[PDB]
């Protein structure tokens, strides 16, 4: 009421959740490869090895 | 309460008032205010905002 305003964030919580889900799927299905170039699939036990 | 004439918020501002002529209670809300922002491309590109 006295001239103070709060501005909404540019990225809504849904977009942040989508970003985190994308990162998690990438790290599950492709290991560390997708962080340094094209995403290459690999079975999860072999990635754990 | 019959004795109380005004009402204050948590942050020490008036929000409710009692009419003297008729024993009624009125919620006072400040008139709308905001910031005006102008969205515009480069003036060389166009002059629409």
């Amino acid at each position: 009421f006295n001239g103070l305003t709060v501005l909404p964030p540019l990225l809504t919580d849904e977009m942040i959740a989508q970003y985190t889900s994308a990162l998690l799927a990438g790290t599950i299905t492709s290991g560390w490869t997708f962080g340094a170039g094209p995403a290459l699939q690999i079975p999860f036990p072999m990635q754990m090895a | 309460l019959p004795f109380q004439q005004f009402g204050r918020d948590i942050a020490d501002t008036t929000d409710a008032v009692r009419d003297p002529q008729t024993l009624e209670i009125l919620d006072i809300t400040p008139c709308s205010f905001g910031g005006v922002s102008v969205i515009t491309p480069g003036t060389n590109t166009s002059n629409q905002v």
